[PDB]
């Protein structure tokens, strides 16, 4: 019957089976555990409330998404969530069915052993292999060749492909995610005079933003406009019966992608930073690439950003060649579906390490003296 | 979900509907003191069939029935020492607590992994089908608990340097 | 709480009492002792010389033959040859605390004399220290069989002082930890940002002494232990020797401490199913 | 490429000010591997092929065979995915463009200069590799003296004696005169 395909990554979990039209196993890739004396002691609760239940209880919980030397480090907290998958999302064993795992570019050394140690001694799969997520997108498009953006909740990467042969020096992995946005964004509440501003409201901040934010069309026009207007300001309910009405911030803080420099950070702004892929790429293709600019993520669903980034990129670019910029409906959600559907090319399996290979030497059959 | 488990345990409970038989008789040639009737079965025509029921290829059940008392035994796919002897630190621990719940054929019986001794007394003691609607399914839940001990024990493997070296 | 000392609780308190008694001029009762420690010890204690005013500790181990071969004796002639003593028979050596061997400040030796076990080990480890300090490779290795379902040697190199090991695995439930958690040491020290080299080796002893991948894909721990001079200074050294003179022995005891513990979870769990089992009603 | 590599060590440490340390320890401690696949095989059995230094508060980093791993890209621009001839190949393209009329003059005139020639491993390996492509008897005596680094200034401090050049100078007169767009067959 089945072989196992997942968005095992950041954001929400977004898993399903091989070949499906949609990810379905879906809740936050973050979880909470009571921050409290359980004063009604013996009320029959286990020590965690998970993504959607974490949110149902988020006033109760301690939560984790560890150090920016990775996305996480005690991945052995998705430990719990492995079962939360296997049973609490699914009621099945991975040990039954061939598994499509995934991992990012440039992971520091220890990853794949420490992973597969679990994935076969613990998840005991018949056989498996691990993918990199960029071209999953092009599978859904029915393509092979162009520039692929990721920006997400774990990470960012910027990925030139040519029916394969993807560029080791001009693919551009980056730590960046919508994860990061809020640290500047939320200091503004003391400008807002709100004597009331916490950690758990970050999700509402992110909410209001996901409801009403956009990226400014030509920011000093916007700044002069905010200096002269408040139709900007748009209303938002809060949980006791309050509303707050706010909304210049709603595109002010949405400048930081061009201005990491806001935290005094020496990084260039977005397209300028990105251009260096192309600058390191072949030069000949840079005509033809005008028709090959593929863009996606949850972070990519804002208004105003599209035309902005085009004109911004265009401030870097010559004219001279025929544009296509390529960013579909549901691009945010889409990637799992292309990677799901790959398995139909059953060829994709043949790469598989089986549990035998993993047993015999160890995952010293495949880890990281391996390339 | 493992959905043929539904055919599986619906058919278990269809057997445990066809044949919710167990009711009493005492004597007619030998003494009134009702026995482990499933052990002491002399002859067929009075009694339930002896039976065995695969889930797949390692996994199966035995059920055997006098008309009044019954065996079960159940077999599991798992076969590593790291699966077995470790859960058998518990299956040791288990058996005195069988003395606190009275219907085990109290051993982790091989070919299977366990066995049960069941009798008509229970049919008169408290309740009706909520009983078997608990039992047959509770029996899966105590298997899903192996996943509970799994991360527990694997995290005891994560005790290791997390003490000795992490002292420094 | 789980800690220890190199001087013994059993011994120090009793003999400091015997020396409180010696200061008082008190008369005896019948002590004789033999027992064991880490490292395969036969301790001993006694009323030696028959009479009312002597005590003697003694000790015996087979692989003393591999150890008297080395000049351990000289530091010990300082620290403990400060005291006046002779070897007993059957024991390798013995400390006569004759009650007329006791000083004015009777306490001051007690700790030191008790800590002697590791300190004898350190009295010879200093030679591989001196070999490293003199810039010397391969020098004069102390191959000892303290254990024998296991192996060890001490040796030296110019940068770094060294020890090496072997130990035969008994059970795969051990191996599944052995070939994992030390590879989150040999690849994991950020939260424990101190350690020298230790290489647990599920198959691999080093090359001047034995040679690597000498086990059943995982069934012998040829552990190895090598020092940065941020240890081989005249200080960070000592802390660390102490750990090592117990480590895996003590560890394999901690195993069982933790084996016991899980039965809290299991008590709770099994009691939970005893609750759950009612619900058929 | 070394800073791309050091993602191996996996802390998210990422800019010039750190690179100026990486470059420090590179310019202290890197050496050209002599037998590199067997050095890798050795690291995998004697661990003694990593090395370390304290970073400025107490934070040692151990860093591996990088120390001479990365010191093979000279032969191996192919590591940097590169179309370039290896060091020796590049040299031998010029020796091919040269002549057996002069190849002893080539194989004798092994004169080094500058910081780059100051590395360990390199002239050892390259004497070996030069000799591994050379005829026999060729005096592959790599002329690699102490402070070939500064032969530039030292040679000027010597040859300033030949002050004749000071009249081969462009005078401020010739310069002020020039109509300077003319100069690109005096200069080239």
């Amino acid at each position: 019957t089945t072989a196992l395909v997942c968005d095992n990554g950041s954001g929400l979990v977004k898993a399903g089976f091989a070949g499906d039209d949609a990810p379905r196993a879906v809740f936050p890739s973050i979880v909470g555990r009571p921050r409290h004396q359980g004063v009604m002691v013996g009320m029959g609760q286990k020590d965690s409330y998970v993504g959607d239940e974490a949110q149902s209880k988020r006033g109760i919980l301690t939560l984790k998404y560890p150090i920016e030397h990775g996305i996480i480090t005690n991945w052995d907290d998705m430990e719990k969530i492995w079962h939360h998958t296997f049973y609490n999302e699914l009621r099945v064993a991975p040990e039954e069915h061939p598994t499509l795992l995934t991992e990012a570019p440039l992971n520091p050394k220890a990853n794949r052993e420490k992973m597969t140690q679990i994935m076969f001694e613990t998840f005991n799969v018949p056989a498996m292999y691990v993918a990199i997520q960029a071209v999953l997108s092009l599978y859904a498009s029915g393509r092979t060749t162009g520039i692929v953006l990721d920006s997400g909740d774990g990470v960012t990467h910027n990925v030139p492909i040519y029916e394969g042969y993807a560029l080791p020096h001009a693919i551009m992995r980056l730590d960046l995610a919508g994860r990061d946005l809020t640290d500047y964004l939320m200091k503004i509440l003391t400008e807002r005079g709100y004597s009331f501003v916490t950690t758990a409201e970050r999700e509402i901040v992110r909410d209001i933003k996901e409801k009403l934010c956009y990226v400014a069309l030509d920011f000093e026009n916007e700044m002069a406009t905010a200096a002269s207007s408040s139709s900007l300001e748009k209303s938002y309910e809060l949980p006791d019966g309050q509303v707050i009405t706010i909304g210049n911030e709603r595109f002010r803080c949405p400048e930081t992608l061009f201005q990491p420099s806001f935290i005094g950070m020496e990084s260039a702004g977005i397209h300028e930073t990105t251009y260096n892929s192309i600058m390191k790429c072949d030069i000949d293709i840079r005509k033809d690439l005008y028709a090959n600019n593929v863009m996606s993520g949850g972070t990519t669903m804002y208004p105003g950003i599209a035309d902005r980034m085009q004109k911004e990129i265009t401030a870097l670019a010559p004219s001279t060649m025929k544009i296509k910029i390529i960013a579909p409906p549901e691009r945010k959600y889409s990637v799992w579906i292309g990677g799901s559907i790959l398995a139909s090319l059953s060829t994709f399996q043949q790469m598989w390490i089986t549990k035998q290979e993993y047993d015999e030497a160890g995952p010293s059959i495949v880890h990281r003296k391996c390339f | 979900m493992t959905a043929t488990l539904r055919p599986y345990l619906s058919a278990v409970r269809a057997t445990l509907q066809a044949a919710l038989c167990l009711e009493n008789f005492s004597s007619q040639v030998v003494e009134r003191h009702n026995k482990p009737e499933v052990e002491v079965r002399s002859s067929k025509e009075l009694l339930l069939q002896p039976v065995t029921i695969s889930r797949n290829e390692k996994e199966k059940v035995l059920i055997e029935g006098s008309i009044n008392s019954v065996r079960v035994s159940i077999a599991v796919k798992q076969a590593d020492e790291i699966e077995k002897i470790l859960c058998h630190k518990f299956m040791r621990f288990m058996m005195m607590r069988a003395e606190n719940f009275f219907i085990l054929r109290r051993k982790p019986v091989e070919g299977y992994d366990i066995s049960f001794l069941i009798t008509n007394f229970h049919t008169e003691q408290m309740y009706k089908h909520k009983l078997v609607d608990f039992v047959i399914h509770f029996m899966e839940e105590i298997d899903k608990e192996i996943s509970e001990m799994k991360l527990s024990v694997n995290a005891r493997a994560r005790i290791v340097a997390e003490e000795f070296l992490k002292n420094f | 709480m789980i800690l220890l000392e190199v001087n013994n609780r059993i011994i120090e308190e009793t003999l400091a009492l015997k020396f409180e008694n010696a200061a008082a001029g008190n008369k005896p009762e019948a002590v004789e002792v033999t027992f064991a420690d880490f490292d395969g010890v036969l301790y001993h204690i006694s009323n030696p010389n028959g009479d009312k005013t002597k005590v003697m500790v003694s000790i015996s181990l087979k692989f003393y033959k591999e150890l008297q071969a080395h000049g351990a004796d000289e530091l010990l002639k300082r620290v403990y040859g400060s005291y006046l003593v002779n070897p007993e028979s059957g024991y390798n050596v013995s400390l006569l605390y004759d009650l007329e061997n006791l000083p004015a400040s009777k306490d001051s030796i007690v700790h030191q004399a008790g800590m002697l076990k590791r300190n004898c080990f350190a009295s010879v480890f200093e030679k591989y220290f001196q070999f490293q300090e003199e810039g010397k490779e391969g020098e004069n290795r102390a191959v000892i069989h303290y254990r024998d379902d296991e192996t060890m040697y001490v040796e030296s190199k110019k940068d770094r002082v060294t020890v090496v090991f072997s130990t035969v695995f008994k059970d795969d439930d051990d191996v599944v930890i052995g070939k994992v958690f030390m590879q989150e040491f040999k690849e994991g020290r950020r939260a424990s940002h101190t350690a020298p080299q230790v290489l647990f080796s599920h198959r691999e002893p080093p090359l001047e002494l034995k040679d690597t991948d000498a086990a059943v894909g995982d069934n012998i721990g040829y552990i190895t232990f090598v020092l940065f001079p941020r240890h081989t200074n005249a200080s960070a050294r000592d802390n660390t020797i102490n750990l090592i003179h117990t480590f895996r022995d003590y560890l394999h005891y901690h195993i069982k401490c933790s084996k016991a513990y899980i039965h809290t979870r299991m008590r709770a769990k099994t009691s939970d199913f005893l609750k759950v089992l009612n619900r058929a009603r």
